[PDB]
This record gives C-alpha cells, structure tokens and sequence, in this order.
C-alpha cells in the first residue's frame, strides 16, 4: 500500500510498556490508529491531520499515547500491557477525508512470562502408498507444533524453490491445551504433487516455518535456547 | 451515534456463483469504503455515492437511502475471507467499521473421492489425512482432549487443473486409528478406508 | 495566583500543546521577504519550504494591517511554530507572529537567557544553554517555544497524569531590564487545535535580549 509499520510482530510480558511506529504515505496529511481483536473489525483509537491530533475515542485507556514526533511518522505507546491488549494494531493514511490506505499491522501478544515463548518443532509426513495407488497423486503433510505465540509463516520449498501450486495451510493454528491461557499452538499444511514427481529420488521437499520470537534486547534466564525470530524446517527426499 | 450494519454476517458461495453484500448506515456520509481482509486490509472501493466497477467486483451506494451494495461476480476460492464496510459520517469524529461479511467459497470438486490415509514421519509418528471429499463436508472437532483435528483447506494443482480439500487428525496416543479419527464428523458413506502398510 | 488548571483543558488541547512545544518543527530562517498578496493582516512566503511533502508556502498572521504594512516586502527573520490543520480555510502552512526585521538586529555572540525555576516554591537550577537568541530585539514566541520545550522534556509539562505529568498549574514570565513584564499562563489554552492555541503569538510581541531573564513558577497543585 505504501504505509509502513514496525515491528511487524511483538511479544511483551504483562506490565511492560510497548511502542509501535507508523510511517505513512508522504503526501498524506491524515494518520489513523486502529485496534483489531480476534474475530472483530478494526476499532478507531485516534487520528491526526498534519501536526494536530484531531480526535481520540472516548473508550481509549489512559495507558495509550499517540504522537507525531518528527514530521510524517507516528508512535503509539501502550504502558503496563495486559492480556486484553493482544491485538493487531493497524495504521492508515489519507489526503483528508478521501481513501484510507492501511499498513501491514503490528501483531502484539501480551504473555504472563517470556518463559511461555517456545519456537515450533517441524515434521514432514511422507505420502502413503494407498494414496499413490488410489489417486496417482502424493500428499506431504507438514506439522508445526508446540509454538507460542501464534506468530508463524509457513512455506513449502521444492528443490530450493518456493512453491504456491498444490499447497494449502490451515486458516489459523489450533490451541494444544485450549484450557490454558498461554497455550501452545499447532499448525498443519499440505503439498500435493503427482506420484511420478514424488517417486523421483532427485526431488527434495522442505517445509519451512518462520517464527517471530524475542528481540536482541530481551532478557533470557533459562537453561534452553533463547526463542528468537528463527526458521525451523523439516525435509524429505523422493523414493520409488 | 453512527451505526453500521453489514448483511449477511456469514456467506457460503459455490465456486463461480454471484452474491450481493449489503452495508447499512445510520447517517449521511463523506467517506464510504469497501475492504477485503486476508491481516492486510485490501482497498476494494472508495464510494460515498454512485456506481463503480473493478473487474469481477462492482459496488453502488445510495447516499439518501443510506445503503451500499457490493457485487462479487464469478466467485473464486481466493475471494474467501472477511469483507468490511467503513464510514466516517458527516459532531465528534470516529471512523466506524462494520462487523463484516465472512465469505467462504466452496471449491468445485469435479470427481470427489473421499478417503482417510495414514501418513508416517520422514524421520512411530503418524498423521491421519482426510482428503478428496466434496467442499460441503464439515470437519468437526474431536470428543477426545488428546486428539487434534484441523479445519479444511483447498489446494490447487494448477498444472493438472485439479482442486482438492483436506483435513488432518493426530494424537499422542497409540490407540489412534484413522478409521475412528473423524468419527465426530458426518462423512460420506462411501469414504475410502485403506489398511496401513 | 488565579492560574488555569491542567484538568480544565479541552479533549485534545493537552496533546496539541505537546505537539507545538515539544514535537513540531519550527519555522526558523533569516533573510526572507514576503511576496505580493492582496490579503489583509497576512504575509505570504512563497517557496518557504524546501523538500516538504505537505507544504510549499508559509502564511504569517500578524492581526492588523498596520503590523502587515511594517513587514510587507521588507527583509525579515522568522522564528515561530507553524501548523497545517485549519490553515488558509493548498500546500500552505500557517504561523502567528514570529516576525522581526532582518537588518541590524543580529548579535556578535548569542545571548543565553537565564531561567529562574520554582516547583511549589522550591528553587531549581536550569542549564544556561536552554533559552538562547542571536537577536537584539526578539519575539516572545522565540523565547517561549525554547522554554516550554525544556519544561516538557524535563517535567512532562504537556504529558497526561498517567504518563508522568505532575505539573497542574504554570506561569512563564519574561522580565525586561527596564522592569517590564510579559506573562503567559501555561494552561490557559484557547481551544484545542493550533489555529486557536497559537493565536497568543498574533500580536508579535518583541522584547530586548540585553539583560533579560525568564521567571518560571510551576505547581503540582
Ligand atoms: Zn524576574
């Protein structure tokens, strides 16, 4: 669209202060801030026109401060974050009352403790002989499990090249322990090729899961590896 | 204050069918916009008054009668998602979005072959794959707590001009068989159940 | 002291005061001449802004025609706060005052204006480099913008109570050597937007920099 937002993803421990940035389309004098919770539509937080803040919604916590610090760009500060702050924070820009152009958004997850943050474990499930003999097609199943938060990006790679044909990932990840508030997630995806293509031992198939974790500035005091932004992959080779 | 009402809240369309999405608003408007969300809001139309066309999509707003219509011609599986209507309303400014119209486009399955296959790990670990079932089939969640079942998705094998639906089930238990995997779902009587290995 | 309270401000006034005095870029230039314009009470500065995505021109409001006649076409210095919202009823920014005649108004060495601060009666030292001018005759606007910038960065003057802003009442006093006083109430904000908030600078009040000091009285009650 031309509207930029950073960070794209953010994990904070409850009670910590968080700041988001929006870089609008240069010519646009108007800048909007919206909050979007799961299943709901975007909710107006505040808006600027040039150097001036025009309106802030009546139902907007004293914990929120939106500023235009050095010209075009805007910052959104949320102090003492709580679980209810976990949302997609959207930014929009326009030339007055005309067409609003939206940014990619900031995915904010407010966790109880950063120890609840886990990267995914990725596995590839090889096509069944029964599927091959019944359809002359071969389906690969990717299983990304035990990740928190649900900040993931799944992609399939065939012989070092990303594929978009014969692919479908689940609409949203599923909670492993739906009873728990800081439950880990599981996500699956499928890649379907012909039996012929799978039977060729020269073919390589990789499921790549991009995970958005902790930043370099985050403190970690645990025996396990620091769950930073990383790629976790699983791979399979063809067989007759 | 300013109220926005979108209808239908949920819409089920067969691949290639046409549908009219409605947006009703309480006051006179300066800005009206139609959006499509995938989490990136795609700008479909800016239409406070008149009629506009954008390929398979068309929209019309009667400012006086306080309503806006969104026409989707020859629906595709990529058209699936949430459609939003948003207004500004000509006292105190607030840009109000509607609840949205969640659209689910059912893929046209030429020759359905519903089957449940067991897939083993590339490196004792297994997965139950329900595939080739018709788009109208609803995949339900399990009665069991240790059994995980995914929602359905359509893949498109563009080279073969073939479309197929699939859902995945797995458990940490050894008592997990693919024949009992989708028992909570109402599946076709002719669903193929091959034996493992 | 019958000073206005922070709590009495309009819905968006506090945030807009924060923008003007701490965030917003200022119109700071020397050796400028206003262009031909039939508009009364205003000076047009065509092409004032170089490489700005919103503005090209700067519109300066002085209030009267007697003030406009004194500065029209003349060689001038500019120092003030500009705004685009509600300006000229395009690609033009607005300003109230901040106009001084260019010729013979410069100093050889920059005058550092001393600041005397009082928080609930308690005296506190202010770094000397906070309020400084290169002019012999300075607008009150030039001094006030620099003084209120320090106050917000140090005390959070225009920050909400939840964001650490403890000052509820304030008074800025510009004390001239001859015993003259120019005093603005820090919370007596007119309206909520810069078009009304910056209207205090329209009179274009100019004072002498030689042996001039600033007196500040801040209260958390
Ligand atoms: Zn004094």
């Amino acid at each position: 669209t031309g509207v930029s937002q950073n960070p794209r993803h953010k994990i904070t421990k409850r009670g910590q202060n968080v700041t988001f940035r929006c870089d609008p389309i240069s010519e646009h004098n108007r800048l909007y801030w919206y909050r979007q919770t799961l299943g709901q539509g975007p909710e107006f937080l505040t808006y600027f026109q040039n150097e001036a803040q025009l309106e802030k919604s009546r139902l907007l916590s004293d914990r929120f401060s939106a500023e235009r610090p050095k010209g075009s760009f805007s910052t959104l500060e949320i102090q003492r974050t709580e679980q209810g702050d976990s949302a997609m924070y959207l930014c929009a820009s326009s030339l007055g009352g005309y067409e609003q152009y939206f940014g990619p958004g900031t995915r904010l997850t407010v966790t109880e403790d950063l120890k609840n943050v886990f990267p995914p474990e990725v596995a590839v499930f090889v096509p069944s002989e029964a599927e091959i003999s019944h359809t002359q097609k071969a389906t690969l199943v990717c299983l990304a499990t035990g990740f928190y938060p649900d900040h993931v990006e799944l992609s399939w790679w065939v012989n070092g090249k990303e594929v978009h044909s014969g692919v479908c990932t689940d609409p949203q990840p599923l909670k492993e322990q739906p009873a728990l508030n800081d439950s880990r997630y599981a996500l699956s995806s499928r890649l379907r090729v012909s039996a012929t293509f799978w039977q060729d031992p020269r073919n390589h198939f990789r499921c790549q899961v991009q995970f958005y974790g902790l930043s370099e500035n985050d403190e970690w005091t645990q025996d396990r590896a620091k769950p930073v932004t990383q790629i976790v992959s699983a791979e399979a080779w063809g067989r007759a | 204050g300013i109220q926005v009402e979108q209808s239908p809240p949920d819409l089920i369309l067969q691949e290639g069918a046409n549908s009219t999405l409605r947006c009703n608003f309480s006051d006179s408007v300066n800005n009206l916009q139609w959006f499509h969300q995938n989490g990136q809001l795609i700008n479909l139309f800016y239409i406070p008054s008149g009629t506009k066309q954008n390929g398979r999509l068309s929209a019309t707003t009667v400012a006086t009668e306080r309503y806006s219509l969104l026409y989707i011609s020859s629906s595709q599986t990529t058209d699936s998602g949430v459609y939003f209507c948003a207004v500004d309303s000509a006292g105190t400014y607030k840009y109000i979005f509607g609840t949205g119209t969640r659209l689910k486009v059912l893929a046209n399955i030429q020759n359905p072959d519903p089957a449940v296959y067991q897939l083993r790990d590339s490196k004792d670990k297994s997965v139950c794959l329900f595939t080739d079932f018709d788009s109208q089939t609803n995949v339900s969640q399990s009665k069991d707590s240790d059994v995980y079942i995914t929602d359905k998705c359509v893949l498109d094998m563009r080279s073969m001009d073939f479309k197929s639906n699939s859902a995945v089930a797995w458990s940490n238990k050894s008592d997990f068989a693919c024949a009992n995997a989708f028992n909570n779902s109402i599946i076709p009587e002719d669903t193929f159940f091959p034996s493992p290995e | 002291k019958d000073l206005r309270k922070k709590s009495e401000l309009q819905r968006n006034a506090l945030s807009n005061l924060r923008q003007i005095y701490y965030y917003n870029e200022k119109a700071i230039t020397e050796n400028k001449e206003s262009d031909d314009q039939f508009l009364e009470n205003t000076l047009l500065f065509k092409g004032f802004f170089t490489g700005h995505p919103w503005y090209n021109d700067l519109l300066v409001d002085l209030g009267s025609k007697d003030a406009t006649n004194k500065y029209k076409g003349k060689k001038v210095d500019l120092y003030g706060a500009y705004y685009g919202y509600q300006c000229a009823g395009n690609k033009t920014a607005c300003m109230y005052g901040g106009v001084t005649l260019h010729d013979n108004n410069r100093l050889t060495e920059e005058k550092k204006v001393p600041i005397n601060l009082w928080i609930d009666g308690k005296q506190t030292t202010v770094p000397i480099d906070k309020v400084k001018t290169s002019k012999k005759e300075v607008t009150v606007q030039e001094l006030d913008l620099q003084a209120r910038h320090y106050l917000h960065g140090k005390f959070g003057l225009y920050n909400s109570d939840s964001f650490g802003g403890k000052v509820q009442r304030g008074l800025i006093v510009f004390h001239s050597s001859e015993g003259s006083t120019v005093s603005y109430d820090l919370f007596d904000a007119q309206g909520q937007y810069p078009d009304t908030l910056l209207r205090i600078y329209r009179d274009n009040k100019t004072i002498n920099s030689e042996n001039l000091h600033i007196d500040l009285y801040l209260y958390t009650t």
